[PDB]
């Protein structure tokens, strides 16, 4: 799964 | 990057009335837009997100509208608690700019300031200082300008101003203005004057004394 | 440093204030400047057991 | 769920501050943390943000250089550091949680810290001078409270039994020291027949004084 803290940040898996 | 203009800076209203605040974005912002309330001495609190959505536990009177660049915030019947500051915020691209904010104040009948002047105390003079004080009390509306004169000459340097928030009981405003000089400079001039300009009087409201 | 106290007994100014200082003689200078800045001029005592100065008009 | 910030800070020009923001009630690394500045009578300014999962910080253009965000993940805490402080840093600082996640439709700041005050001054603790304000159908009196540091001072009239007719003004920092004033208004048959006294407290110097306002002519 992905963590995405803002709309324009890249997701971290 | 992207500018958020919030008009007007100050808004007058009464209990049970409705008010509308605008917010214009510099670019298209979609609906990535939030509204916050800030009471005096407290932190901001979210009221509306996604332009139109009410945050949880927030009362029905609050609402928001718009998308693109034009946005509004409405309160439908005002209570005592509502007369504080409100900010819009753009959340589309960094930096996430806030609007300049609007303060809601309570409307009342116009009232002239009560103006009082005080020379330096002998206590202060002994220490080598000299502060001349004016109180300009219980006026409405809030806009007012104070000018100091020494022997008829306008003086800006050494002046320290402070202002209260709207009174909870009578809805007026007050102001304090202190002109501080050295004892030595104070003893070289004779006439001291503070002059208040306010909507209630065509001429300045002045108090004065000769040393 | 140690906390010294000043009890003020003026004609119109009354109460107390404190200062943190290396010794009593240094605290005394701070206190006499304090009284002067407040228009208080009078007689001084000092009690070493309680670290307390007094100025009275 | 809470954001709990550290307490008030007093700094001399050129020193460093570090202030904390402790989050509780949720997984700390799920959401990022945003920092705002509010100068005394001014509006909210977004300084930047830190990714709580990644450690990557982003600074707004006005906050590049002296400003540094950091994390202590095991204590669920974010920090704001300001190096080489100056007069322009005197303000209140807030942290706020950015609510967003993968697949979310919405973005907003839901939880905010209670805010923390920074004051920049060369001054050390200094007790106030209290000066009387007397004139020379109603009468207005006052006390002028000059030359103290730091905030706050507290002021009442006749030990709190005169509360109507009172205006106590917010303190202003002028050149490293504070000044505050207060007026009280009574009927002219009241004073000087009955005494009127202002009670001034400045907890930081443990000062508690009473100043009687005596008349200075008819």
């Amino acid at each position: 799964h992905f963590v995405q803290q803002t709309p324009k940040s890249q997701p971290t898996l | 990057g992207i500018v958020m203009t919030q008009t007007p800076a100050s808004q007058s209203a009464s209990l049970g009335e409705s008010v509308t605040i605008t917010c214009l974005a510099s670019q298209t912002i979609g609906t990535w837009l939030a509204w916050y309330q800030q009471k005096p001495g407290k932190s901001p609190q979210l009221l509306i997100y996604a332009a139109t959505s009410l945050a949880d536990g927030v009362p029905s009177r609050f609402s928001g509208s718009g998308s693109g660049t034009k946005f509004s915030f409405k309160i439908s019947s005002l209570q005592a608690e509502d007369f504080v500051s409100y900010y819009c915020q753009q959340l589309s691209s960094t930096p996430y700019t806030f609007g300049g904010g609007t303060k809601l104040e309570i409307k009342r009948a116009d009232a002239a300031p009560t103006v009082s002047i005080f020379p330096p105390s002998s206590e202060q003079l002994t220490s080598g200082g000299a502060s001349v004080v004016c109180f300009l009390n219980n006026f409405y509306p809030k806009d007012i300008n104070v000018k100091w004169k020494i022997d008829g000459k306008e003086r800006q340097n050494g002046v320290l101003n402070s202002w209260t928030d709207q009174d909870s009981k009578d809805s007026t405003y007050s102001m304090s203005s202190t002109l501080t000089l050295t004892k030595d400079e104070y003893e070289r001039h004779n006439s001291y004057t503070c002059e208040a300009t306010h909507k209630t009087s065509t001429s300045p409201i002045v108090k004065s004394f000769n040393r | 440093v140690t906390t010294y106290k000043l009890v003020i007994n003026g004609k119109t100014l009354k109460g107390e204030t404190t200062t943190k200082a290396v010794d009593a003689a240094t605290a005394e200078k701070v206190f006499k400047q304090y009284a002067n800045d407040n228009g208080v001029d009078g007689e001084w005592t000092y009690d070493d057991a309680t670290k307390t100065f007094t100025v009275t008009e | 769920v809470q954001l709990q910030q550290s307490g008030p800070e007093l700094k001399k020009p050129g020193e460093t501050v570090k202030l904390s923001c402790k989050a509780s009630g949720y997984t700390f690394t799920n959401f990022g943390l945003n920092w705002m500045k509010q100068a005394p009578g001014k509006g909210l300014k977004w300084m930047g943000w830190i990714n709580t999962y990644t450690g990557e910080s982003t600074y707004a253009d006005d906050f590049k250089g002296r400003f540094a965000f950091s994390l202590e993940t095991s204590a669920s805490t974010a920090y704001l550091q300001i190096n080489n402080v100056k007069n322009e840093d005197t303000a209140t600082y807030f942290c706020a949680r950015g609510f967003y996640y993968y697949g979310s439709r919405y973005f907003y700041f839901d939880y905010w810290g209670q805010g923390t005050t920074l004051t920049v001054s060369s001054a050390k603790t200094t007790a106030p001078s209290v000066y009387p304000l007397a004139p020379v159908s109603s009468v207005t009196l006052g006390c002028l409270v000059k030359g103290y540091f730091p905030e706050p001072v507290t002021l009442t009239w006749n030990s709190g039994s005169l509360s109507s007719g009172v205006h106590t003004f917010p303190a202003v920092l002028q050149s490293d020291l504070y000044t505050l004033s207060s007026s009280v208004t009574v009927t002219s048959s009241t004073w000087p027949s009955q005494s009127i006294t202002c009670n001034v407290a400045h907890p930081a110097s443990s000062t508690k004084v009473d100043k009687k306002i005596e008349p200075r002519g008819p």
